[PDB]
């Protein structure tokens, strides 16, 4: 029984998603892998290299056309005619345009694919722009986060293969099922936030007794994700719980929205 | 075409010019052009970056307090490193000391991280250059079995389970959906293992990347995630709690249990499996213990890591030896200071930036990064690089230099200069695998060095896992649970104008940050990253990187599959994200 | 002393009296007592339930909403089988359907509880009474090797790890710290495992250990906790959302990828762990296959379990089938009707309970229990017993009988019922285990033959876990999500009066929930659990029940080490806080 | 080196604590059994039964006088002179005070032997007593829940091995690490409880939004235990997170508080 072709781009990044993509507890990714996709082309894994490469591009997007995924990681830099990225010898974004007209969906993995992340923060040396200022014509599902939970890009994928179809997404194409609430409204210190029971400083008794993070700058409650309730990691921890406040990953434009130690 | 002298290697452009873009399994983007000559033996190479995203730039004018957090973004395989180096760069700066069990904390991470970043690209990045997938399918399972109970105590090994993993095998290549396995260079005569080496490596594959996953949730215990946990400047934000109220929001007995629970998998992990399976394609492939060696004769270069006396990066501190090896000299080993304007200095003169005079190169605390792609004639357009101008700029990596010396970095450097300086337990260690594989101590300078030192390294970090829990675990016992220091947490107590470097070890070798702080904001933060030095352009001198070296006078057996390339490039774990930042 | 007859024994208290007090590797308290003759044969056997909690007064005057919570804590070991009988009960009382989904969810957490409890049973608590724990360090790593690898494909059967499984063993000794080896009866002539067996076993039973843990996070992902997980009246607490703002509070992808991914774990390990090793003692003890037949080819009842169909109890729902044999004619398998007051009922002739009359039998709908502790002229004194008086009161287990017939429930009935009523995957399954065994259909009737159908029902129950898993995803992706009916939640919706019976297949046999409401609160709340049935003492026709007629007629080797009597009790999984409650 | 000696007893009891304990994930209970400790009798596992196991728990508890950690789960009932739970033909009660007469100290698991359980609701048939009520004269630790969760358990005795000594405890004997908070005070569903936002009926929309179960009976507010941070079975959930409000099983007194499903 074939599996969904499926073709996994990179442009500026720093792989974080596919780190992430590679925790998944359940599935694991060896069984999304063997299992739930074919994953056709992905330069991080993939045995060839170079004109051998190129070749599996051509022929998958080409064979499958409008039949498989594009999976998207990083994003296109509109600089120097696009040559901050450069994929066999030409720009990133021709190779976006390419994979993306054949494409029957695209998935934009983390805040660089949905946002820009890091390298759109100020001031942009490279123009970097995300997937949908750029793909226009095609259905783009958003995974923001930096990178984004291991299980829910597993979750995310198995959804879409066991029910045939994109998740119901946000007016910002982000999944509900994983996007709709905010950090700070499931978050396990917030009896702490309404009793006024803060860490004021590192360290502090406060600290050593889980008190909220909202003085030392939490943006939990401006941030969506499920980072509170699914956690990271086989649900070992999330940044709240081993003591730093929320940096507001998910969020577009979060490393620019003033220091992460002031108060949202 | 032109020929010249440099490092003892002709670099001759004549003959057939081979490109080889995109590189895969790395990380991030790479180009590298070759030229051949007729016996199909390289005797030009050229190693480009393909990306930039410009962190430099970005951090101007951040809070130092915040800048850990945008230069771990720097990378998300090396996740962690660039945090650590600079929370040590803003403590450098500013004259923070950070609490003793801040440092062994921060000591774990990398340790994890060591473990992590070495088996994930022995496996899922350079495996495949030496097992043969497609080949497995014609293994006998009991003698893969028979196979794997020679090399190692690993339970899993029965016939059954090689038969089950072949089974799985022949089922998804079967419908033609070969996946990350299409047109690859199957059945390249320098494919050596026997079939059933292939099943047991490609069996160790898939349990390692299931295997991996579990290493990483000690980053999750102590930063909160991974990929890029936090960190911050004057320790951990993971305060302790042990035997007091509230302990159920803190650092407490059952989350340390968690951390001992993974340390002592993870070294079990490594232990049997990936380092007989290091040795085992030792065994087979004893001709690549003479091809590769580059730079790793010549030049080598360690700043040190793994602080064990808190806030001290003295040598008698780093458990981690640092050094500097030039000429050949291995008897002298040479003391690095990261401050001297005369020592690290970046050369722009290749690669696609504006210096003032690009025939000098810059400490960092001197540093530019003005971007500008100038690529010149390329065979092709601005736009449609057909052949890289090597005698001009061709990358967006700088190029870093010791000295003016072009060095190697990474486990095969950090292996020589400890073995030089004469480290017992490396030099021992060293002698020991050379000798089981039947092997001069001069078969580690090479591409089959390379693996052999990483698969060591994982070896080594596993063990000093350990040793870095049970120092956390003393201290606790004798009621010592601090984790930041916050004297000098407000900027109003930083100095107007100060500067500081954070360096370490990173998997790939030598990484430092140099920031300089002025009216409580980033004025200058400048990094060279481990990949920096290896897959550096060309300088002045026309002196090559470590790449570039490595890849002269490697026969190739058919030029169209780059799979000798592949291996050499591959053994080094290149990092273009982390290059270029 | 005296001499009767009874169900084909000749039960007969003279001569030496030898009491077993503790039964350990048990749940809960339990005595045994047995006359041998002068061949070492026993000719009497006394089962006493030695602990008494008194839930079915505690429930009085409770809501009906709250029982389950209460009657959960009937036992740990068998945790949630409690929970779902009362759920039943009160649904049935009151006039309750549930959501397709919830009953699906209860049948998940049934088949994960059948899959643990036996897997437990068969490692934990049976497993020292076959495997000979110190003989494994005389055996040979490399032929234990061989031995795992000639029975299973288990990935897990290196020498290196068998001889680090006899290192660690031996390690543990060393000191003479022997903890739950201590004072055993290692080198008992009835142990007939090789030296590489017993290994083997002492492996997976360290194995089984760890392993349990993860089968158990099904009941934490549907419950919230094992032990003891939560449920509702009218259907299941765990809302579902896939789709929606909010799956983060509920029911979503991730959590079904959990449980999916423990399903195939569990499966695997009961499958190529579990299976071959029940199969192996099978091999080394087929004498086991002729002794401890007790009532099992006699009389054996089952209710039957899994309602396929929500909210059906009948025979085209029930997955596992329900009935009767007696008087030893399985050509007739009766049907079992809970409410009829001449099918099941309870005696305490000779069990510490008042009752009008003693020499009748109680419907649970009639059911008393009025403790009255009267052991009456033991050898000793009522509070230091010597030897309890089986000619009376000499137990807190109150007698079922069916239809006045003494029976055998758990595994072995269900499978004889199952067999009998010719369902074909039971068929197909006990013909394959005892064609492998080369022994007849006959000798699943013993000792042995209940531990092999533990096996099998394991088997069975994970194979299930997958089926129930797969129709709650089919009903998701058909847009059916609900899992709780409210419309009789609130207690003005109910009757004045009314009454139900809830009824399951536990892990050791049929369970039975009798609940009657008035005025809403519980009026009466009558259990009848497994180990009730087969731990029973006698009624008033002098017959004995499943633990007694089991032992009845068997050799013991050495009189003063009770392994042959602790073989066949164990065998039967006794739970003995369930059979009193 | 030697391993401290442990002894554990059974009363009244369903067995959930036992069960809990092999449940833990990190140490694994049989790293607990092979390494940490020396569990010298315990009738569920040990291969003695009959008068070998009595030779053992005379042995041990002569052999280690004063130096063995006695472990108690369940309790002992004062009806019918003791005989509502026999040991070796005997009064439980008298195992137990021989137990803890050589005892160093004692450690109290489950609500059963820290406070009474379910066999202690009313009526109280048997006259159901928990350990301190018996035993006057030994350090008594107070591990209460229904069972305690697994690595509760587990943290609990590393803790002790580890630095060689008892847990520092609350008023009523319970470790202040994990009992020192309560579950409505580290609860992920706080947020909605701050906000009015509750389910009210069971697979209710607010229900399938994860709201606060305060009106649905919670007794979060008032009950001290772990379950909403560390979670049970190794994280993976809680009674809450499941959806059904806590039934307060760590407390004293709990199956008489009213019904489950009454608000706190
Ligand atoms: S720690 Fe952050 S997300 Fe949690 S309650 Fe406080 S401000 Fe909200
Ligand atoms: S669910 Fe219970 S513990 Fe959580 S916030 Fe609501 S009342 Fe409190
Ligand atoms: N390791 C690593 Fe990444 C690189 N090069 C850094 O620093
Ligand atoms: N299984 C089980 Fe427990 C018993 N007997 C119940 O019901
Ligand atoms: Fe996961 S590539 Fe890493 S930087 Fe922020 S999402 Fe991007
Ligand atoms: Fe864990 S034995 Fe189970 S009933 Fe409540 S604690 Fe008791
Ligand atoms: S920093 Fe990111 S990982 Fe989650 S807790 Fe905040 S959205
Ligand atoms: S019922 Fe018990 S298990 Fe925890 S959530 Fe409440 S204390
Ligand atoms: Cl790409
Ligand atoms: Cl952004
Ligand atoms: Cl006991
Ligand atoms: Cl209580
Ligand atoms: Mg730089
Ligand atoms: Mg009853
Ligand atoms: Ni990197
Ligand atoms: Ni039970």
């Amino acid at each position: 029984k074939p599996r969904i072709p499926v073709v996994w781009i990179h442009g500026l990044e720093c792989t974080c998603c596919t780190e992430s993509f590679i925790r998944s507890a359940h599935p694991l990714a060896k069984d999304v892998i063997l299992s739930l996709i074919s994953l056709d082309y992905d330069d991080t894994l993939m045995a060839a290299a170079g004109t051998q490469a190129e070749e599996v591009f051509e022929d998958i997007i080409t064979q499958y056309n409008g039949k498989y995924i594009l999976a998207v990681e990083g994003n296109p830099p509109l600089g120097e005619q696009g040559m901050f990225c450069i994929s066999s010898g030409r720009p990133f974004i021709e190779k976006l345009k390419r994979a993306a007209a054949g494409a029957s969906a695209i998935i934009a993995w983390g805040t660089c694919a949905s946002w820009g992340c890091v390298q759109a923060a100020r001031p942009n040396p490279t123009q970097a722009t995300p997937i949908d200022k750029v793909i226009t014509d095609k259905p783009i599902i958003k995974v923001p986060g930096c990178p984004p939970i291991p299980d829910v890009m597993s979750a995310i994928i198995t959804y879409m293969v066991t029910f045939d179809r994109l998740p119901d997404v946000d007016r910002m194409g982000r999944p509900l099922m994983f996007y709709g609430q905010r950090i700070h409204d499931k978050c396990y210190r917030r009896a702490h936030f309404d009793a006024g029971e803060f860490v004021q400083s590192w360290d502090d008794d406060a600290a050593r007794k889980g008190y909220c993070l909202y003085k030392m700058g939490c943006k939990g409650p401006t941030t969506y994700n499920a980072c509170s309730s699914t956690r990271w990691n086989d649900g070992v921890s999330f940044p709240i719980q081993s003591g730093h406040g929320c940096l507001g990953c998910a969020e577009n434009g979060f490393w620019d929205r003033g220091s992460f130690y002031s108060r949202v | 075409s032109t020929q010249y002298e440099t490092q003892g290697y002709t670099i001759n452009n004549a003959g057939r010019r081979l490109v080889v873009d995109p590189i895969t399994r790395i990380e991030g983007h790479m180009r590298c052009e070759v030229n051949i000559n007729d016996q199909n033996v390289i005797t030009n190479a050229v190693s480009c970056g393909t990306m930039f995203r410009g962190l430099e730039i970005i951090l101007q004018g951040r809070d130092p307090r915040d800048a850990w957090a945008f230069v771990e973004r720097i990378c998300g395989v090396c996740t962690g490193v660039h945090a650590l180096a600079s929370v040590y760069a803003i403590e450098d700066a500013i004259g923070i000391k950070v609490p003793d069990n801040a440092n062994i904390i921060r000591n774990i991470m990398l340790a994890t991280l060591w473990c992590h970043a070495h088996l994930v690209h022995f496996y899922q990045l350079a495996g495949m250059d030496w097992i043969d997938v497609l080949d497995a399918l014609k293994a006998d399972p009991r003698k893969t079995s028979e196979l794997a109970q020679s090399l190692s105590s690993w339970p899993k090994s029965s016939p059954g389970y090689f038969f089950d993993v072949q089974n799985r095998l022949k089922k998804f290549v079967e419908g033609g959906q070969l996946g990350i396995f299409r047109n690859g260079y199957w059945g390249h005569p320098q494919y050596k293992l026997p079939p059933e080496a292939n099943l047991m490596g490609f069996a160790h594959y898939l349990e390692a990347l299931d295997f991996q996953r579990e290493i990483v949730k000690i980053h999750a215990v102590f930063g909160g995630k991974n990929p890029h946990p936090n960190w911050i400047v004057g320790g951990m934000p993971c305060a302790i709690n042990i035997d007091e109220s509230g302990a159920v929001g803190a650092v407490n007995m059952e989350r340390l249990n968690l951390v001992q629970s993974i340390i002592t998998r993870t070294a079990d992990f490594i232990n049997n499996v990936m380092i007989p399976d290091a040795l085992a394609i030792g065994q087979f492939n004893k001709p690549w213990s003479e091809i590769g060696t580059g730079l790793s004769d010549k030049c080598v270069l360690s700043y040190g890591a793994f602080p064990d006396i808190a806030n001290d990066f003295g040598e008698k501190s780093l458990l981690m030896p640092g050094g500097a090896v030039i000429n050949g000299d291995f008897n002298n080993v040479l003391p690095v200071d990261l401050v001297d304007p005369q020592q690290v200095q970046e050369f722009v003169d290749h690669a696609w930036y504006r210096y003032p005079n690009d025939q000098v190169g810059r400490h960092p605390f001197d540093g530019i990064t003005d971007p500008w792609y100038n690529p010149g004639d390329v065979k092709g357009s601005d736009t449609n690089i057909q052949q890289l101008n090597e005698q001009e700029r061709y990358s967006w990596i700088k190029a870093p230099r010791w000295r003016g010396n072009a060095m190697e970095v990474g486990p095969l450097a950090r292996t020589l200069i400890a073995y030089h300086k004469g480290d017992a337990a490396t030099v021992e260690s060293v002698d020991r695998m050379m000798s089981a594989l039947n092997l001069p101590l001069s078969g580690i300078q090479s591409t089959l060095g390379r693996i052999l030192c990483r698969a060591h390294e994982a070896q080594w970090a596993a063990g000093k896992l350990q040793y870095f829990f049970d120092k956390l675990m003393t201290n606790l016992k004798n009621g010592n649970l601090a984790t930041a220091s916050t004297e000098k947490w407000e900027p109003a107590t930083w100095p107007t104008e100060c500067r500081g470097v954070g360096f370490t070890e990173a998997p790939r070798g030598a990484l430092g940050h140099w920031a300089a702080i002025r009216d409580g904001k980033i004025d200058l933060y400048q990094c060279v990253v481990p990949t920096t030095w290896n897959a550096s352009p060309r300088d002045p001198k026309g002196q090559i990187g470590a790449y570039e070296a490595a890849l002269m006078n490697t026969k190739m057996a058919i030029p169209e599959q780059p799979l000798e390339i592949l291996r050499t490039l591959h053994s080094f774990d290149p990092c273009l994200a982390c290059s270029t930042h």
